[PDB]
């Protein structure tokens, strides 16, 4: 009868939706590896797709998936064991090395473009007429480390402009030059701005822009990558 | 076998408890301490299970039924085949569910992010033990609580909610389903703005977040932005879900007559009670 | 305690976004609203601009027609008193035509009538806006995503309000308007059906709805938890993979084995949710037209 009909198609298509939603989720970081990099014997039942290709804007070029995976980085790690599946020891200091929680993706070395073309973030400065609207300013405030050091001062606020919203803190070191921290990893507080991932000794440590009106999407990555990593690897140094 | 980028990742760190010990995968599964816990639960409820699959006599999967303790044992236990296994049973996914949220804790740690994953998790368990411990509890007894079988839950779903005349006058109930709907749309919403930008018409280039506010803005005046929809999906869902506990911890306790009577408190207010006309009066 | 970003703490504003171009006719775009400082906590606080346009103009209109015909009927229910309106506000109900009247458009306004005038606005409404969201997305350039999805809650409001009305025979069998009526005709609906549990798309749409509550909730949390990444800029994380991106994947390839991307958890999303209303406009469609009781087809399993 009828509705027996329509529920076991709806079943078959079910089944091809299944297929096709979980070939699309493997459009990045297949073909599965080994440890080693090799590719791995086992790859499970479904098959890459055929690949795609988005035409990005801005003359920023095309990407196509599934494509060549690969790293483009060092890697500072080393095998704690003799078969698969042990954690991987870091072989230098993990959070300038870029691993484990402190890791970064070795993105396109150019900043995120706006609709316009232009720069989507913009230390507030330089981004007009932006200003704070609602909550405490944190500009000017001294920054605390989780050791409850003093580890310098909010000089601006780097903002995305099309979307209007506050995404670092630059921060101000006793030498003189800033690092950006983003926003996501810091409490604004009345009297301060506080930063438990990091100890105070450690924010010299935050990779560096190359130019100090913008930020690469490598760059965003190194920095975010850093300031996560401090949460695990600054333990010894909270303290809370 | 590792993603192309995972490497990187799998450093020792993040175990809430015994340190280096359980701290590696099996596949792409991490274990960790709470990764055996996790498996020893479930392992045991299941096996239980299949055994009440023995005691009740049935290898189908739609008919399989595990009931808890009739209301005349009370909150005390209860021989085995008579909702011993429910209440152990119970006991295991409790400690499974748990579990599994703590594992997801230690990985969250692992990978430097948030914990806002298994805080949402959170809330379905609460669900849950609304249904079969905190409900139960303070009505006095397991027998309140919901059996473990595929149909058979779905009557104690009609039963439970038909006690009550139609259970949908429960007012948290229409708030929480409120919130599933919505969120349903959200979802739909969010899915297809997200994928219109990037697929946009044959030969176009992607388009941008610019595009995706300003798409809403022409079409209803306002959009939420990127932040926010992530912040709505959350708070729609775990709202969905608060209110669903709350619709029952409710019902038995301190409302048991029909939901639909309990809407005279509005009618029966004394500034418009008597005013003759309308349905009432 | 760790900052969470449900909440933001600091809100920025600079000049009116007016948005991208693209092949709007810039004629019809009204000018911004205000901003809402209270809004800027959890999203963006600028209302506005909005578009209109002649489709716009129809849609807004047939939908206050199809709003105040009911609350004309709900006054007159009220005997025009403010009082009794405010007190009885959900239980009136404008009812559709008896049974007698079938699919004719015969029935008297009091008796029905004025029900297929507030479901004509409805109709005229819903449709005219669907076709606005295909139009937005065209002017910009962009993807058909929404109005298809869009057209999925369609689907099951057209079967309930028209399309199962028509193939049973009458409009009497149609939904009316009003709060506590039409809780009232759902759950007159299931009896009447022997109890919607037992029809295979109920329990479908139902699976897809908690489905969709579950999902968005993984992925609201999973987005939040790597927005210390950049990870909401989902389409810059799309064509160009950060670790955002990565750290998502793999949270849930550890905890549950396999994973998304950036971009395939929306088709997750999108698919998850179409479907709710997908299955349930079919399982309602077929209820009464060719299954007058699911208990009973259910013994057959079939
Ligand atoms: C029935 C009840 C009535 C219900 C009606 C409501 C239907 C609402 C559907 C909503 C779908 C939203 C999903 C959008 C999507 O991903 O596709 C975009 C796609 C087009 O996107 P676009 O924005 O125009 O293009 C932008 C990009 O260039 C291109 O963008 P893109 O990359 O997103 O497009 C890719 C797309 C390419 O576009 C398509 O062709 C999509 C077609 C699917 C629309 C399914 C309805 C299923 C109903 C159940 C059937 C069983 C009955 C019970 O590929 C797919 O996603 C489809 C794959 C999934 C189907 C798997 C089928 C399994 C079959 C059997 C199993 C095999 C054996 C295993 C055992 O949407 C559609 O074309 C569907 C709209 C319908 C128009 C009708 C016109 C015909 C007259
Ligand atoms: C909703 C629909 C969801 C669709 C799910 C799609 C699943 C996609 C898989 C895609 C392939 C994929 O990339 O993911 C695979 C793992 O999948 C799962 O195990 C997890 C699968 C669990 C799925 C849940 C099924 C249960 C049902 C749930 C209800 C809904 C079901 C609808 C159908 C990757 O898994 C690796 O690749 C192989 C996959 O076939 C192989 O399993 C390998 O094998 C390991 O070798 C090691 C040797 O060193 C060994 O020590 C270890 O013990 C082994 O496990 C794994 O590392
Ligand atoms: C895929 C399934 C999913 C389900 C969960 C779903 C359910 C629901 C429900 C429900 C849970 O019952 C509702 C109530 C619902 C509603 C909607 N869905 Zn819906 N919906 C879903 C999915 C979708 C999708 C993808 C889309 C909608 C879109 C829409 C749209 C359809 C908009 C529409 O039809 O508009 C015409 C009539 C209008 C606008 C006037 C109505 C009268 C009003 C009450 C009067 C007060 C407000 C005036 C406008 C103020 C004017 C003042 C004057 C002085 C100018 C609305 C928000 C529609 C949209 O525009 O989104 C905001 C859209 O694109 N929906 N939707
Ligand atoms: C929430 C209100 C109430 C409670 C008591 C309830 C609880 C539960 C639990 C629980 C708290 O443990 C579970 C696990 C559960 C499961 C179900 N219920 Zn359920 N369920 C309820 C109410 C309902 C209603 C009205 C309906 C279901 C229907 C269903 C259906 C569809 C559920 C669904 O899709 O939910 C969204 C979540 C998704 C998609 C994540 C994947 C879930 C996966 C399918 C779980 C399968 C569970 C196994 C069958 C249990 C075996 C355990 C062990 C031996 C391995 C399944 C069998 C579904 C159905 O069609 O069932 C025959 C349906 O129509 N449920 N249900
Ligand atoms: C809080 C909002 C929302 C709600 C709406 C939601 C609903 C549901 C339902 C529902 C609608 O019924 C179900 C069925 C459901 C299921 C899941 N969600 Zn779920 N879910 C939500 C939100 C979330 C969140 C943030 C997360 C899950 C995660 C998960 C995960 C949790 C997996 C897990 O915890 O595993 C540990 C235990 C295991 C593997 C086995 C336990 C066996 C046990 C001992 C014996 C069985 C006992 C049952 C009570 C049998 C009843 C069956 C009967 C009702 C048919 C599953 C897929 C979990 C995950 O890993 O997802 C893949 C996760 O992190 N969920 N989820
Ligand atoms: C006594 C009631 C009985 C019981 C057995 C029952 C129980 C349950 C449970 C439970 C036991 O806990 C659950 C969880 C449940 C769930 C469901 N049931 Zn259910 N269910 C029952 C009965 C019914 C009935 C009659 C129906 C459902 C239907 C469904 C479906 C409905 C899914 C849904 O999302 O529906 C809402 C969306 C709609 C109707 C689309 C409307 C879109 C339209 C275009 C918008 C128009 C907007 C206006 C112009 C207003 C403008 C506003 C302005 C401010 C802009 C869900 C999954 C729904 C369905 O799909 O059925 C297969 C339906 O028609 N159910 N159901
Ligand atoms: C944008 O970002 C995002 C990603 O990536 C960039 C993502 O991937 C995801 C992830 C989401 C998806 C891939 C969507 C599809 C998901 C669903 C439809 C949800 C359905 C989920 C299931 C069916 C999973 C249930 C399976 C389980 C739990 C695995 C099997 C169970 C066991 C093996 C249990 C026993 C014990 C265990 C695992 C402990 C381990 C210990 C030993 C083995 C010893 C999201 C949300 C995301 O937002
Ligand atoms: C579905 C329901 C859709 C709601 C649509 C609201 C209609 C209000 C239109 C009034 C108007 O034209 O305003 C002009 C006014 C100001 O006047 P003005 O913009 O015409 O000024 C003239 C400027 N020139 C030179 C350029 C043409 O501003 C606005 O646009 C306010 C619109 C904000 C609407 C906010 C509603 C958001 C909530 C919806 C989210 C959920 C989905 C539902
Ligand atoms: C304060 O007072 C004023 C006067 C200012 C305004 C107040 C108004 C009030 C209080 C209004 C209240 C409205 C309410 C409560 C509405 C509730 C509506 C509900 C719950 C609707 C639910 C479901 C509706 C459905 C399923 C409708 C489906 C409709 C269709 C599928 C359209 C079908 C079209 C038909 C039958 C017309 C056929 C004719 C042609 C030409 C196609
Ligand atoms: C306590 C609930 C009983 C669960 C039974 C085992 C679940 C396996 C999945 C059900 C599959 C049903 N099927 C396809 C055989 O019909
Ligand atoms: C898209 C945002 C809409 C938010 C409203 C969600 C539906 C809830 C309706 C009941 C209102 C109860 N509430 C939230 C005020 O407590
Ligand atoms: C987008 C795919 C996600 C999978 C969620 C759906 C799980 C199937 C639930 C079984 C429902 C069984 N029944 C009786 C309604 O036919
Ligand atoms: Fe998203």
């Amino acid at each position: 009868d009828l509705a027996s009909l329509a529920i076991y198609s709806f079943w078959i298509f079910l089944a091809g939706l299944i297929y096709y939603l979980q070939t699309e989720n493997m459009r990045e970081g297949y073909p599965l590896e080994n440890e080693d990099g090799t590719p791995a014997a086992n790859q499970g039942p479904f098959p890459l797709p055929k690949p795609k290709t988005f035409i990005l804007p801005h003359g920023r070029g095309t990407l196509t998936v599934p494509g060549p995976e690969s790293e483009d980085r060092p890697i500072a790690l080393a095998r704690t064991a003799v078969s698969e599946g042990f954690p991987h020891a870091p072989t230098g200091d993990p959070m300038k090395d870029g691993v484990g929680p402190a890791s970064w993706v070795a993105r396109r070395d150019l900043p995120e473009l706006d609709g316009h073309g232009h720069n989507k973030i913009k230390p507030m400065k330089a981004a007009a007429g932006f200003h704070v609207s609602a909550g405490k300013n944190p500009i000017g405030l001294p920054v605390r480390g989780c050791d409850l050091e003093i580890a310098g001062k909010v000089v601006d606020i780097w903002v995305d402009i099309p979307e209007q919203m506050a995404r670092f803190l630059e921060v101000e070191l006793k030498d003189g030059s800033t690092r950006l921290l983003p926003m996501q990893m810091v409490k604004v507080q009345s009297n301060r701005v506080h930063v438990n991932a990091l100890s105070s000794d450690l924010f010299a440590g935050i990779p560096t822009i190359k130019s100090p009106t913008e930020v690469t999407l490598l760059e965003e990555d190194k920095i975010c990558g850093y300031v996560a990593g401090g949460l695990m690897y600054a333990a010894p140094k909270r303290k809370s | 076998a590792l993603l192309s980028f995972e490497r990187k990742y799998r450093v020792p760190g993040g175990t809430l408890v015994g340190g280096n010990l359980f701290d590696f995968w099996v596949g792409p599964f991490y274990v960790g301490f709470f990764g055996v816990a996790t498996f020893f639960f479930a392992a045991l409820g299941i096996i239980l299970i299949a055994w009440s699959a023995v005691l009740q006599g049935t290898w189908n999967p739609q008919l399989i039924s595990v009931y808890p303790p009739a209301l005349e044992y009370g909150l005390g236990g209860a021989p085995l085949a008579k909702g011993g296994l429910w209440q152990i049973i119970t006991i295991c996914a409790t400690g499974a569910f748990v579990s599994w949220a703590l594992r997801e804790v230690e990985i969250c740690r692992k990978l430097g992010i948030g914990y806002h994953i298994p805080f949402a998790f959170a809330f379905a368990i609460l669900a849950y033990l609304t249904l079969v411990l905190f409900r139960p509890v303070m009505m006095g007894a397991w027998g309140y609580a919901f059996p473990y079988g595929i149909w058979t839950h779905l009557d104690w779903v009609s039963n439970t909610g038909y006690t009550y005349g139609n259970f949908h006058y429960n007012p948290a109930h229409m708030i929480a389903i409120s919130f599933f709907f919505t969120n349903a749309l959200a979802l739909a919403l969010h899915g297809a703005l997200v994928l219109s930008a990037a697929n946009p018409e044959k030969g176009k280039e992607m388009r941008t977040p610019d595009h995706e506010d300003t798409f809403f803005r022409d079409l209803v005046g306002y959009s939420i932005g990127t932040l926010g929809i992530h912040r709505l999906g959350l708070l729609l869902s775990l709202s969905a879900v608060f209110f669903s506990a709350l619709c029952m911890i409710i019902t038995g306790t301190i409302w048991f007559d029909q939901w639909v009577d309990w809407w005279q408190w509005w009618v029966k207010l004394p500034w418009w009670a008597n005013i003759p006309g309308g349905i009432n009066g | 305690a760790e900052y969470q970003n449900i909440f933001s703490q600091v809100q920025v504003r600079g000049p009116a976004d007016l948005g991208m171009t693209e092949d709007v006719n810039l004629a019809n775009r009204s000018g911004v609203g205000p901003f809402s400082t209270l809004l800027g906590w959890f999203g963006n606080a600028q209302l506005g601009p909005i578009y209109l346009g002649s489709l716009g103009v129809l849609s807004l209109f047939s939908g206050l027609m199809w709003f105040f015909t009911i609350g004309i009927w709900f006054w007159y229910q009220a005997g025009w008193n403010p009082a009794v309106f405010l007190r009885d506000l959900f239980f009136f109900s404008l009812e559709p035509p008896a049974p007698e009247y079938g699919l004719s458009f015969a029935a008297p306004l009091k008796e029905g009538g004025l029900w297929l005038i507030a479901s004509f606005f409805m109709f005229v409404a819903v449709w005219s806006w669907w076709g606005r969201t295909y139009l937005r997305a065209q002017a910009l350039g962009m993807g058909k995503h929404t109005a298809w999805a869009f057209l999925s809650a369609i689907w099951l409001w057209m079967v309930l309000g028209f399309i199962r009305p028509i193939l049973m025979g009458s409009w009497s069998e149609a939904v009316p308007y009003g709060i506590f009526s039409h809780l009232d005709w759902t759950n007159n609906f299931s009896l009447v059906h022997g109890n919607l549990f037992y029809n295979p798309f109920h329990g479908l749409s139902i699976a897809f709805l908690y489905g969709s509550a579950h999902l968005f909730a993984m992925h609201g949390a999973t987005i939040l938890a790597v927005s210390r990444f950049g990870g909401e800029r989902e389409l810059e994380q799309i064509a160009d993979r950060g670790t955002a991106a990565e750290r998502a994947a793999l949270f849930w390839r550890w905890t549950m084995g396999f994973n998304a991307t950036m971009e395939g958890i929306h088709r997750w999303a999108i698919w998850m949710a179409v479907l709710v209303t997908l299955t349930g406009g079919i399982g309602i469609l077929l209820s009464g037209t060719v299954v007058d009781n699911w208990y009973v087809w259910g013994q057959n399993h079939g």
